[PDB]
């Protein structure tokens, strides 16, 4: 139902052959820029930025914390729907009521809020990762994610979705320096 | 020409899986990764050979080697394994095993054989049979047998 329109950009390279550090600059210009356009975030990843096109680490943890308070970049408020969600991630299950508990939440943030920035441990790495809930379909079950790993958007099932949330709110996967870690949106966005 | 290839990198914690992918891909190594906001999994690009270029996806277990179970969004697709385990340590050789099972009750080659995975016998600067395509005694402190053991789950890669 819900299909928000936003630039995809991939942190690889044009090649595919070089692969940066970028999913903090890439999620930031997905919830920030509209109508298939890109966010002018080029004065804070050109200026001499160590943390922009670097093939070794992303951007520092607290350093991006304050980097989406000076760009409007809010969590999303600790509403009853998002505490039913985040007491069933702390679980890790997944059942009809559960499911369609997330569908109703992700159906109503993207609404209200537009599309979301998630930030969560990293699947396949040590660091963090950055990617965004860009849309939803409840016919076929599968949420729209701009990650900027792939090439292209994909349509990922909600169980995958769910997965991934549980990374970011479970605290089993949660460290010391996970404090940025959760659902954020564009703080100027208005349906 | 091109060919994209997912692998898992499992492990007891401790063992070099992280210093193993950082030196590989990175040429680097320390004691102490910092966490940063920036991939999801790391990179290696291969010239394989004159007609064929390999991109290797490293996918560092990481938060889920202290409860050992896999989940879908991290498995998917994998068509290699790196099993790593210290030998200054008892405990996390016997690990080995649970991960291996665990392993394959997940990830499959298309014909439904097992993916080849490869054994790494990890800071060897300080057979049995259980589904294992070969076995490096690697060191990610003095970069040994590590870029052979890659060319090895590759080849085997390619076999299928
Ligand atoms: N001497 C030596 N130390 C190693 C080697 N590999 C890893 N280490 C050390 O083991 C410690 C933990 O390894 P780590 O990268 O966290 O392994 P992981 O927990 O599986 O990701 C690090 O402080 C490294 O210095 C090696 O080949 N030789
Ligand atoms: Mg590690």
């Amino acid at each position: 139902q819900i299909i928000h329109h936003r630039n995809f950009q991939s942190q690889f390279d044009t090649t595919g052959n070089t692969l940066y550090n970028n999913a903090w600059v890439c999620s930031l210009n997905v919830i920030k820029s509209r109508d298939g356009n890109n966010y002018s975030a080029l004065e804070d990843i050109t200026s001499d930025n160590q943390a922009f096109n670097n093939i070794l680490e992303g951007i520092d943890i607290i350093e991006c914390e304050n980097l989406l308070k000076e760009m409007n970049v809010q969590k999303i408020p600790e509403s009853s729907l998002f505490t039913n969600i985040k007491e069933a991630l702390q679980a890790e299950v997944f059942n009809s009521t559960v499911e369609d508990d997330f569908e109703s939440f992700i159906s109503y943030e993207l609404q209200n809020h537009g599309p979301l920035m998630l930030i969560r441990p990293s699947l396949g790495s040590e660091c963090l990762h950055a990617e965004c809930i860009v849309g939803y379909d409840s016919e076929v079950k599968k949420v729209l994610i701009y990650d900027s790993m792939n090439t292209s958007p994909e349509w990922q099932s909600n169980i995958d979705v769910y997965d991934k949330l549980t990374l970011a709110f479970n605290d089993k996967y949660k460290n010391e320096d996970c404090s940025i870690c959760g659902l954020y949106y564009d703080g100027v966005y208005e349906p | 020409r091109e060919h994209l290839f997912k692998v898992l990198v499992i492990g007891e914690l401790g063992v070099g899986k992280t210093s193993i992918i950082k030196r590989y891909v990175h040429q680097l190594f320390s004691q102490h990764y910092r966490a940063t906001i920036g991939v999801d999994f790391a990179l290696k690009v291969l010239n394989w050979d004159s007609r064929t270029l390999v991109r290797l996806q490293l996918w560092d277990i990481a938060g889920q080697e202290r409860f050992g179970n896999m989940t879908r969004v991290y498995y998917k697709e994998a068509v290699g394994a790196f099993v790593v385990f210290d030998i200054s340590r008892s405990s996390t050789f016997e690990a080995v095993l649970k991960w291996k099972s665990d392993l394959d009750s997940k990830v499959h080659l298309p014909n439904g054989s097992p993916i080849p995975a490869v054994l790494l016998a990890n800071k060897c600067d300080k057979d049995k049979e259980h589904g294992f395509a070969g076995w490096f005694e690697t060191s990610a402190k003095d970069n040994i047998n590590i870029e052979e053991a890659a060319r090895f789950l590759v080849e085997k890669i390619l076999v299928n």
